[PDB]
RNA sequence: GUAUCAAGCUUACAAGUUAUGUAUUUACUGACCU
RNA sequence: CGCUUCUCGGCCUUUUGGCUAAGAUCAAGUGUAGUAUCUGUUCAUCAGUUUAAUAUCUGA
């Protein structure tokens, strides 16, 4: 309700809730009510305020662990490319932020990009088995 | 700091200098600003450690009393584990309240 | 739901090592890097073999393992470098037997990343500086000094940054009392990237750069940066100062290069091939290892290449400028990752795949047969000197370390008929590759074999004195006969010796010096040369039970209880004493023990009655006849043991089901009883002696051997059948043994592996064993055995009889015809020698049927040379009778790197007729590879790769009835379990699919969110679905309650399925899991999910009975995260929430060191919990003698 | 100002329409600050 | 059928009373960084700039 509520001092004292709290319950199995949260936090990235939007940044930088960091990844595909830049530059930046905070495990959270005509796009060494 | 979004931070290497904190700033951790949960000392570069620089403050520049901390929430985020986090410059606090 | 960790048998693939001066004395000491486990071995030197001092878990990856001698100092220190930002500096205390964190300091975010540092380390010889590097853009330096506590300080880490530059390897440059020097190859990539010529990319060749540490200064400064003409891997240290031509070498393909600076020039020497091996169309040749030796007279190095060939490199310089280098053939192992050459001749080689290798070091030197060449003298026409391989003669076989990496594929499995069941493991990587059956026993050995008749009942031990080793006679008895056999050659019945009383025997020992005391009917014997026997013992009738022996002290009982010791003195003979009890019979054993010091009686009675009741006295001539402490039992002892098994006296009663375990101590008597259970006959506790120490062998329907290994209290059973006694054993024959039979025949049996748990036995293979199945029918098993790169052998003898072709061909008219036919004769062990390696793009498999038991080729199959085995299953048609048949996929021209496969193949077969051969029947044709095969409803369905296909038996070929294509990129597992199938995809996870009866439709109704790479899988319930990654997670994911199966078949939930399952755990193992198995390990515990990992690892997730047990464990953990951090820094929480966040599991293994630790934080945890650390202790062992071994 | 619980005193008696730009407030946030 | 008067109800000021000297007296806050919202206010056809697409300029 705090982030369904209109005003944006609500969404951003409750995205520092979610943030405090996503650092408290890390490794006890609480992840479904961090995904049902974050799922109200992220249209709440779009803002233009300092505050609000750093709020959100920390939020969105304490769930990438708890959850882990696919589903946050998840949550940046198919809006690293939009054409409008002011989502365009905001998502890249947050997919910076991911990719500082944990590199190696977005190794096996990546998905697959196929082939062009000239270069080769395809993981070749995750495709095969034993 | 958070509070003010014009400082900026050194973010050089980490040697084995043990950060400090005034009688002001005690307790206060460097990146989130919270009171509670130490986890990890503070490692600053030798730069800012240097000289006259020794037994100061890590923000507000003044002389140090206690040991500088970590939070277990920077520590798990491992905001810790960066370039050291000296605050350097001083703009538009703590400077023109000098000249009021 | 609720799942807890827990090892049995850990890591055993090496990927580093490192021989120093650890313990800090003359004799020298291993430290190596399971990968996970970090291990100290000690090569003990007058036997030869391997003894494991300690082994503990780091909880991360080992990226970088380096030791090195501090400056003046004796004992060696280690550097530690992980996935972790923290490096670790180790010192291993030989007292308390741990390794001691000096100090652990940061430089980076964790994570194996590009940017932070890890990978690669150096060191400077002279214990100086140190070098932590990554791949890209920065390299630190830290300074190392001692300080007058004689103490290791290190100061702030230099920088050596060099943005858009690779690192390939670094290395140190020893100096004498200069500016160290660090060496690496460099590569600067931004002109291959800017330019999409493409040819920017060919002419980017290796830099090797030299950085100089100026201590005087404070910097790291770029000093000398050479292009090389080839493409480098790694470099080897040269010694210096006023050693020799101190530098660095370059292995290279084809190459080994010295390079050093100033005037030196660039010696570079072709490496030599063999004369005429089928494995060079187009290919290079380099090292995998370096190991330098400083023998300090000259110093060498004992380089391997990547078949195994040992290369002598030894420099040999007239003036300080080098002048030639110069290697040759040494020897042929199997192929290592690391080498460690040791003082006093030895090299223990640690292969990267397989059992690891201890050779001792027979002819240093060997510079008087072999033709070697060198580097300056002008050969051309690329390397043009050969060598032809050879068998065994400067090195000799000593110690086989055993190993079970590389686990590829692993059944639980009862095939045996025992009562516990045995694992099946494949193992090795091509010609060293074996099938391996593990018991839970140990290995015990046969030496020598008797046929004594009738039926005995005991078999004694005694000798002459008490500092001998022959054992002068062992005696047989059952009611009547003596049989006091002659330990030696020739055994038989004998006469009437020196020992020898009369016929009825009961029980003898030693008491004197060599005065033998011996039981029977009439009787007390005190025997030594002279048969001084006083046989009295007679308060009217009663004279025959209850022997009980020590070495100092005697105690005989009648139908009573607490009686007569009849002792001797120490300078005559026996006497009596007149204090009697007179005790209301209930008498059922008596077992003792004695300590090596004391003038006095010094020791503990117990005894064990009819009634539920033991009773333990000490019966001091103060304190005399009168209970000490009081007994509870349920039903009856039926036997007893005392034994001291440390370096608390262990008070063992046991029962006709379970055994106990006390803590008797000499005053006061806390006891604190640890509980075990074992048809179940009554048990027998007996005292053996091994490796120094006593133990005791406690023995039911199967035996069952405890003893303490460093404190650790492991009973492990016996591999052997019910044995119904046991006895110590010592000769000539074998030092030490257990003489342990009463069942209608003698044997002497051995224990000499005595630390591990398993017993491995392995039967040998031809190529890699991808998976196999169990025929439940006359129990066998068939395997396919795939390689890439590698020859069949109807192709091999092709290509030797081509190469015997072209070598009687090429200007024969000068002749040898005798060389051609020498190598066509001459079948050389791929095992030894290294397998040939066929190019690129061809695949070499084979079928074996193979019976488990005695491991022999039953049958085998050969396929052709592009035909690659995948995947296999038995099965039992439903339009067909009984008769069994096997669906194997195969592919052809697969070609890997980039994939483009050509089609693939089915081919089936009959399994006539109980399953010695195998028949061909059809092979039917297929698009994409098979590589899943699943009997499901009577009949089969297989993934081609996006494409699911339930088949049916043609005469001709298969004839499909149903398709799917909705299914996602590759198939690579599926499972069924009855009404739903679980497609494994090889990329982002399973998959269910309901098949209809009325229609046939495979119409998916539900998948999952994450994306994992999955390989393996494994059925818990009807919801509960396992799995395994490429990368080390395990995750089960459960369905949500509704999940309506009946959707009848466009839009989608997200791409794909709309009922999203949700996942209760996932978790870290950092190792490959590629066979999860539900099963039950133990007869009479309960069901435990058996995982096994690709480094030899094996492990088991253990459901929580209740929430109290799961609350207190979860505790544990969280107060050891705290009060004992790992050793790598990398942090426990973090490591096991490394790709995926940790759900509801705890890891045991970190709640296993809490008995490793000083009783000084065992007692704060215990407190914290408000119990005891026996207590937390025990509470520990209760899930690993409930659930596990 | 109230609802309970004794002594003080009292007869000892009668008796079967979204939106922009700016002049311009009002509020809100950052544990902002001698 | 219309008209005058009376009674009953549906109801549109009810504030704690009135008077003495309106009965007598009272009520301080910053400085920094940023944001939301009111009042005031105003919104002719090619080519390219720019923009996710739109909305300033030059052109007849
Ligand atoms: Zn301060
Ligand atoms: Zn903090
Ligand atoms: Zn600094
Ligand atoms: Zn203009």
């Amino acid at each position: 309700d705090a982030l369904m509520d209109r005003d944006l001092v609500h969404r951003q004292t409750a995205s520092a809730v979610v943030q405090h709290m996503s650092l408290g319950v890390y490794g006890f199995g609480c992840e479904d009510s961090l995904n049902h949260l974050l799922n109200y936090v992220w249209p709440n990235v779009f803002e233009t305020s300092p505050h609000v939007i750093q709020a959100v940044m920390g939020a969105l930088e304490g769930l990438r662990v708890a959850i882990g960091p696919c589903r946050m990844l998840q949550y940046c595909l198919q809006g690293l490319f939009h054409p409008a830049r002011k989502v365009r530059d905001v998502y890249w930046k947050i997919y910076n932020s991911i990719y500082i905070g944990s590199q190696d495990a977005l190794i096996a959270h990546y998905p697959r990009i196929y082939n062009d005509d000239k270069n080769t796009y395809i993981r070749y060494e995750l495709d095969y088995i034993l | 700091a958070k509070h003010h979004p014009d400082l900026i931070f050194c973010r050089k290497q980490a040697g084995v200098a043990i950060g400090r904190l005034c009688e002001k700033c005690d307790g206060k951790c460097v990146i989130c600003d919270s009171y509670v949960r130490p986890c990890t000392l503070v490692r600053i570069c030798d730069e800012c450690n240097y000289g006259s620089y020794q037994g100061r403050c890590v923000i507000c520049g003044g002389p140090g009393v206690s040991d500088a901390y970590y939070c277990k929430e920077c520590t798990i985020q491992e905001k810790d584990r960066d370039g050291c986090p000296k605050i350097v410059n001083l703009g538009s606090s703590k400077t023109d309240l000098f000249y009021e | 739901m609720f799942l807890y960790n827990l090892t049995l048998q850990r890591a055993t693939g090496i990927s580093f090592a490192i021989h120093g001066n650890f313990s800090g004395t003359k004799q020298q000491e291993i430290v190596v890097s399971r990968g996970k486990i970090l291990e100290l071995l000690r090569p003990d030197p007058n036997t030869g073999k391997v003894h494991t001092l300690l082994t503990v878990e780091v909880f991360g990856v080992i990226r970088s393992l380096m030791a090195f001698r501090l400056t003046g100092g004796t004992k060696d220190y280690i550097v530690v470098g992980s996935d972790s930002g923290r490096i670790v500096i180790l010192e291993y205390q030989p007292s308390k037997n741990m390794f001691e964190k000096i100090h652990q300091e940061t430089f980076g975010k964790s994570g194996c990343r590009r940017i932070v540092p890890g990978q690669f380390l150096a060191v400077d010889p002279k214990g100086r500086a140190v070098m932590i590097s990554a791949i890209e853009k920065q390299k630190l330096v830290y300074i190392l000094n001692r300080d007058a506590a004689a103490r290791l300080t290190i100061s702030s880490p230099l920088e050596a940054h060099k943005a858009n530059t690779l690192v390939y390897h670094v290395v140190g440059v020893d100096v004498g009392f200069e500016n160290p020097m660090f060496a690496c190859l460099e590569m600067d990539y931004e002109e291959a990237d800017n330019d999409p010529t493409g040819e920017a990319a060919a002419n980017t060749q290796q830099t090797l750069t030299f950085y100089e540490l100026d201590l005087g200064l404070n910097h790291v400064v770029r000093k000398y940066s050479e292009p090389l003409e080839e493409h480098g891997n790694f470099l080897i240290t040269v010694p210096g100062g006023s050693d020799g031509p101190s530098g660095v070498l370059i292995c290279s393909e084809n190459y080994i290069t010295y390079k050093n600076f100033g005037d030196q020039p660039d010696i570079r020497c072709p490496i030599p091939r063999r004369r005429n091996d089928l494995d060079d169309p187009e290919r290079g040749m380099i090292f995998v290892c370096s190991a330098t030796h400083k023998t300090k007279s000259m110093f060498f190095f004992l380089a391997q290449t990547e078949q195994g060939d040992i290369f002598k490199i030894t420099l040999e310089t007239d003036e300080d400028m080098v002048t030639e280098i110069r290697l040759k053939y040494f020897d042929t192992v199997p192929v290592a990752a690391a080498m460690c050459v040791l003082k006093t001749g030895f090299l223990f080689v640690a292969s990267e795949f397989g059992n690891h290798y201890l050779y001792q070091i027979a002819h240093l030197g060997d510079d008087d047969e072999e033709p070697e060449f060198s580097s300056a003298m002008p050969l051309e026409e690329g390397d043009t000197f050969f060598f032809q391989p050879r068998p065994l003669k400067n090195l000799v076989l000593v110690d086989e370390l055993d190993s079970l990496s590389p686990i590829l594929f692993c059944q639980i499995a009862d095939l045996a008929n025992e009562d516990t069941p045995q694992l099946y493991v494949a193992c090795g990587r091509g010609p060293r590759s074996s099938l391996r059956v593990l018991r839970h026993g140990l290995e015990v050995s046969e030496m020598a074999v008797s046929e004594l008749p009738g039926n005995p009942n005991a078999v004694w031990t005694v000798r002459r004195h008490i500092e001998d080793e022959f054992d002068a006679y062992i005696i047989v008895s059952f009611v009547n006969a003596t049989l006091v056999l002659s330990i030696g050659e020739t055994v038989e019945e004998v006469t009437d010796s020196g020992f020898l009383g009369t016929t009825p025997t009961l029980s003898c020992s030693l008491l004197g010096d060599d005065a033998l005391v011996q039981v029977y009917p009439d009787g007390i014997r005190h025997i030594r040369a002279d048969k001084r026997v006083n046989e009295w013992k007679t308060p009217g009738k009663k004279t025959i039970v209850k022997c009980a022996v020590n070495q100092r002290q005697v105690v005989i009982a009648l139908t009573g209880g607490e009686l007569v010791y009849f002792e001797m003195d120490p300078s005559g003979q026996l006497n009596e004493y007149t204090e009697r009890k007179e005790m209301s019979a209930d008498v059922v054993c008596m077992s003792l023990a004695n300590v090596p010091p004391g003038e006095q009686r010094s020791r503990f009675l117990a005894v064990g009655l009819v009634d539920n009741t033991v009773r333990i006295i000490s019966l001091d001539p103060s304190d005399c006849l009168q209970p000490l402490s009081m007994q509870a039992l349920p039903a009856q002892p039926e036997s007893l043991c005392i034994v001291e098994m440390g370096g608390f006296l262990y008070l063992n009663i046991g029962l006709q089901n379970g055994v106990l375990l006390r803590t008797v101590l000499d005053p006061v008597t806390g006891d604190l009883s640890d509980t075990r259970t074992r048809g179940s006959r009554p048990v027998k506790l007996f005292r053996v002696r091994m490796q120094g120490q006593e133990a005791v062998l406690a023995m039911s329907s199967r035996s069952w051997l405890s003893y303490s290994y460093q404190s650790r209290f492991h009973l492990t059973p016996l591999s052997y059948e019910t044995l119904e006694f046991a006895s110590g054993f010592a000769s000539e024959q074998c030092p030490e043994g257990i003489v342990a039979i009463s069942t209608n025949t003698l044997r002497i049996l051995a224990l000499e592996k005595l630390g591990a748990v398993f017993n491995q036995v392995a039967f040998p293979l031809q190529y890699t064993p991808r998976k196999f199945v169990i025929h439940p029918e006359s129990n066998n098993l068939i395997i396919i055995e795939t390689d890439h790169n590698a020859y069949t052998e109807a192709t091999k003898a092709q290509r030797k009889q081509q190469m015997a072709e072209e070598m009687v061909e090429a200007a024969g008219e000068d002749l040898a015809a005798e060389m051609a036919a020498a190598f066509l004769n001459e079948n050389l062990p791929e095992s030894i020698f290294g397998a040939p390696k066929a190019g690129n793009g061809q695949w070499a498999s084979v079928i074996r049927v193979m019976n488990p038991i005695q491991g022999n080729t039953l049958d085998l199959v050969q396929l052709e040379q592009n035909e690659a085995a995948f995947s296999v299953a038995v099965c039992r048609f439903s339009n067909t009778g009984e008769d069994w048949y096997v669906l194997v996929g195969v592919a052809k021209d697969l070609i890997l790197n980039p994939r483009s496969v050509a089609g693939g193949f089915v081919y089936t077969y009959k399994l006539v007729n109980n399953g010695e051969k195998l028949e061909f029947l059809h092979k039917t044709p297929v698009e994409e590879v098979p590589a899943a095969i699943a009997p499901f409803q009577g009949r089969v369905l297989i993934g081609v790769g996006k494409l699911l296909r339930v088949y049916d038996l043609g005469k001709k070929k298969l004839l499909r009835k149903c398709e799917n294509k909705h299914i996602a990129n590759y198939i690579s597992g599926i499972q069924t379990i009855g009404h739903r199938v679980i497609v494994s995809d090889v990329q982002e996870s399973f998959i269910w699919v309901r098949y209809k009866r009325n229609e046939n439709q495979l119409i998916i109704f539900a998948d999952d969110t994450y994306p994992r790479w999955v390989t393996t899988a494994s059925l818990l319930d009807y919801d509960t679905v396992a799995g395994a990654d490429k990368f080390g997670n395990i995750c089960v994911v459960r369905l949500p309650p509704n999940t309506n199966d009946e959707v009848d078949e466009d839009r989608g939930l997200l791409n794909g399925a709309s009922q999203k399952a949700e996942v209760i755990m996932n978790y870290h193992v950092g190792e490959t899991v590629l066979s999860l198995q539900k099963t039950t390990l133990i007869p009479g515990g309960s069901e435990s999910l058996v995982y096994t990992t690709l480094s030899g690892g094996i492990g088991i997730l253990v459901p929580f009975t209740s929430h109290e047990d799961h609350d207190f464990f979860q505790h544990v953990e969280m107060h050891l995260r705290s009060e004992h951090p790992p050793l790598c820094g990398r942090d426990h929480l973090s490591f096991r929430s490394y790709y995926f966040p940790v759900k509801n599991v705890i890891d045991g293994d970190l709640c296993e060191q809490f008995n490793s630790m000083e009783p000084n934080k065992q007692k704060n945890v215990s407190e914290e919990l408000d119990r005891t650390p026996p207590e937390v202790s025990k509470k520990l062992e209760d899930i690993r003698t409930r659930y596990a071994f």
